[PDB]
């Protein structure tokens, strides 16, 4: 059995992330780092045979075989980084080519916002102007969005885009409702928004 | 260098005529591997410690009064066959 | 002690494959079809036919790999034609316990380089060309890799269950058969007497000329001898002036015996 | 290298189907395995050669053949509920030179249904810029909402006068169910794509917000009222605005 931590993390970029499974079985030799990026197939990221270190760049794979311990490390954590990582053993040959995995940690690394600018926009229908969605963009990274307690309102998680040629960043949520009372100034009430969030 | 094989021929059990018995020769301490030796069966080729090949020949046979059956063997270091008896 | 061991002859080309324990054959290469050919029943030990068929698969690439890899090699590297490559490779047990592994590779019958650790050293005897045939094979590591869990963790798992299969084949007592003879005459007035011992199983044996208890030194121990049956046959002389030959006995020690030793009086 | 036939497909309950594994790497060893959200990797089948397959962890209710050394066919005999799963085919050399590990296809998203009639389209709508972004921070948003649609299986993608995008876009990991009490709950997605003010404020510019959905084929069977919940692109446009 592979025991791997459960996570999920949430880390800063820039900060030392490690990543660690425990195993039962004395008998794997062979040892697997996978990474997954959302709706993909998993990618062999780093493999090492038996005891001991390998390094590869901001990367460091380690086996610990008399704790039964493995931990993939990562130096310098870039927002890229951001994924489920498995990890993978294999016993002494003969082995059958199999492999048991963990079950998986995913890590999310929060990109730093050098200029936060809050705010909750209203924005209209293309086509028929009464359809109405509510965006909070440009909060920091620090900065947390909180489901709606109301069921009949929709709030989406966090997601980071990024304006590859202005070298720019940006954090935003999206609230909608087709409920009639629904406003923009009360669509993230159950969210610990900054003060300085501008509302037009 | 090269080195000559080594035969030794002798009995599975002690010769008593008329009794079934086997004949074994034992060819030794050769090398390299390219030998050739005297319906009879021989074991697969193995080799000592120190590098050299060994092989076993044997035939099921009877022991009479008249007969002395011989261990012919050639090899790369051989000018000759070498026969040996018993 | 008790070692199982896999040996390789490769001559130039023919290549041959066996793998033994001891001195007693249990596996065999065939050549046509590539397969591992089971001498014994018990020749399989732990093993499954699972694992069998993948490692019969891994011999079989490995082994092409080594092979084209040599007449690849064959000229950048000294080795001039003919020549022969010999290689043993195993483990071993000391009193039921795994008392280490090994893998030795030797040029036209002199040693030339050894797996340590985990890769490949060049014998000092073998010279300059031997510390590069070790630059080449340490080149990929990953290759290394598999060599070194074959030597240390299949190969023990392997002869342990190899053992406890056939422990109805050997573990088991056969009785020697001793009788007495002249040898050929060492000089005028003198003898050679000769102690046989013939069919005995385990191989370790002890046999010596005896003036009573007096344990007569310049007995004289020849090759234990082979037989396909899996015994062994053994002589031991001594050279006696005509008359002291009376007073001598022969006395016969194995481990089926159980404390009644074989003695025979010369007369 | 490895890749996978069908990408997604929808089961009415007791259906069979078969996935299809090729790979052109010349690889001895394949596998079949399924991975559950939050979950790893569990193997269902795997073959060692060609003409050869073996019990995985999870084998029950699957079958496999390895045809050529190319291709590896992964079976359901009757679908279940419980095989709504992302399906994975891998394969690797029997005895690698450059270390261990196993090369991954992009997967097979499959949902297992009680009733075909639960199948829904997205609807697609594009939201303009907000006048107050627009003159607050000189950037102008443009969003997307896909609704209403069921299974999960979408495929988003902004594409500004005529060329796909990149740059600029995020799109929800995951979609929201719609009516989280219910197991058969249709979904909902969002996607964000910013551009320049004056990029957005000159109206020869076109915004179009594309969702690919995967539903029946041709060969299902529909008896409703509403239209077949075909395999169908959903789009929304903007133009825009000075
Ligand atoms: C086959 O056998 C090896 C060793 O054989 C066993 O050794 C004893 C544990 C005993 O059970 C004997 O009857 C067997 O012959 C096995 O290696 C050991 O495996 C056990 C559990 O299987 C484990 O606790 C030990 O630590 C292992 N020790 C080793 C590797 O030396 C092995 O399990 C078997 N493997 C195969 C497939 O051959
Ligand atoms: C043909 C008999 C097969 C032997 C069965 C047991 C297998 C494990 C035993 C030890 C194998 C050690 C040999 C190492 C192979 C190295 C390959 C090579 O370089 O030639």
């Amino acid at each position: 059995e592979v025991e791997q931590d459960p996570g999920p993390l949430s880390v800063p970029e820039g900060a030392i992330v490690s990543l660690n499974c425990t195993y039962s079985n004395s008998a794997f030799q062979y040892f697997m780092w996978y990474r997954q990026y959302s709706r993909k197939g998993p990618e062999l990221l780093m493999y090492t045979y038996s005891s001991g270190n390998k390094e590869d760049g901001r990367f460091t794979a380690q086996v610990d075989k008399s704790s039964k311990y493995i931990s993939l490390f990562i130096r310098d954590s870039q927002p890229s980084d951001s994924a489920t990582y498995l990890c993978a053993m294999s016993t002494s040959l003969p082995n059958a080519g199999k492999s048991t995995f963990g079950d998986g940690t995913t890590l999310t690394v929060k990109p730093n916002i050098q200029n936060p600018d809050p705010a909750v926009y209203q924005l209209r229908d293309s086509k028929s102007s009464d359809k109405s969605v509510c965006l909070f963009t440009d909060f920091d990274s620090q900065t947390n969005v909180s489901q709606s307690k109301d069921s009949d309102v929709y709030i989406t998680d966090k997601c980071v885009l990024d304006m590859r040629s202005m070298d720019f960043k940006s954090n935003s949520a999206v609230a909608w409702s087709n409920k009639s009372d629904f406003a923009c100034a009360n669509a993230f009430n159950n969210s610990i928004i900054p003060e300085d969030t501008f509302f037009p | 260098i090269q080195r000559t094989p080594k035969i030794q021929v002798y009995s599975r059990h002690p010769a008593e005529n008329g009794k079934s018995n086997f004949l074994n020769c034992y060819v030794s301490g050769f090398h390299p591997s390219d030998i050739e030796v005297d319906k009879v069966e021989h074991s697969d080729l193995s080799f000592s410690k120190d590098w050299s090949f060994y092989l076993l020949y044997y035939t099921e046979f009877t022991p009479t009064e008249k007969d002395e059956y011989a261990c012919r063997v050639n090899h790369v270091t051989l000018s000759q066959p070498k026969i040996v008896k018993w | 002690p008790l070692s199982f061991h896999v040996i390789w002859i490769a001559s130039f080309k023919q290549n041959l494959v066996s793998g033994w324990l001891s001195d007693l054959q249990t596996h065999t290469w065939d050549s046509n079809s590539s397969t591992i050919v089971f001498l014994w029943p018990w020749s399989r030990g732990n093993f499954s036919n699972e694992e069998w068929k993948e490692l019969e698969t891994l011999f079989r690439i490995r082994t092409i790999r080594s092979f084209e890899g040599i007449r690849r090699y064959a000229h950048e590297l000294q080795f001039e034609y003919p020549f022969e490559i010999q290689v043993t490779g195993g483990c071993e047990l000391h009193s039921g316990k795994v008392s280490g592994s090994f893998l030795q590779l030797a040029y036209q019958g002199s040693d030339f380089v050894s797996f340590q650790n985990n890769s490949w050293l060049p014998y000092p005897v073998a010279g300059n060309m031997a510390k590069h045939f070790c630059k080449v094979l340490n080149q990929n590591q990953h290759e290394n890799d598999i060599t070194h869990n074959l030597l240390s963790d299949t190969c023990p798992r392997f002869i342990l269950g190899l053992l406890d299969a056939g422990k109805a084949h050997l573990q088991r007592q056969v009785k020697p058969e001793a009788w007495l003879s002249h040898g050929p005459s060492p000089g005028p007035g003198h003898l050679q007497l000769v102690c046989h011992v013939s069919g005995f199983y385990p191989k370790p044996v002890w046999v010596m000329w005896m003036r009573g208890e007096q344990e007569q030194q310049g007995t004289q121990r020849g090759d234990i001898l082979p037989s396909a049956d899996g015994t062994w046959y053994l002589r031991a002389t001594l050279e006696v002036a005509a008359g002291e030959a009376a007073d001598l006995s022969c006395r016969v020690k194995h481990s089926s015996l159980e404390g009644q030793d074989i003695v025979l009086y010369w007369e | 290298g490895v890749t996978q036939t069908p990408k997604f497909r929808v089961l009415k309950t007791g259906q069979s189907m078969t996935l299809l594994c090729a790979q052109d790497m010349n690889h001895e060893y394949m596998y079949w395995y399924r991975q559950d959200p939050g979950m790893g990797l569990r193997l269902i089948h795997y073959s060692v050669g060609e003409g050869t397959t073996a019990k995985g962890e999870v084998p029950d209710g699957y079958n496999v053949s390895r045809l050529k050394k190319q291709n590896f066919l992964l079976g359901l005999e009757s679908a279940a509920p419980s095989q709504t799963s992302v399906y994975f085919c891998a394969s690797r050399y029997f005895l690698p030179t450059q270390g261990m590990g196993a090369f991954f296809g992009q997967g097979t998203r499959l949902t297992v249904v009680e009733d075909l009639n639960k199948v829904f389209p997205p609807e697609v709508a594009v939201f303009e810029p907000s006048e107050a972004e627009i003159s607050h921070t000189q950037k102008a948003t443009l969003v997307c909402l896909a609704t209403g649609f069921y299974p999960d299986h979408v495929e988003l993608s902004w594409w500004v006068n005529g060329k796909e995008v990149h740059s600029g876009v995020c799109t929800d990991p995951q979609p929201l169910k719609e009516q989280p009490a219910l197991n058969d709950s249709r979904y909902a997605l969002s996607s964000r794509l910013r551009v320049s003010a004056t990029f957005w404020q000159n109206p020869r510019n076109h915004f179009r917000c594309q969702v690919q959905f995967y539903g029946l084929s041709e060969n299902d069977e529909w008896t409703q009222d509403r239209a077949k919940p075909v395999t169908q692109i959903v789009s929304a446009e903007a133009w825009g605005r000075a």
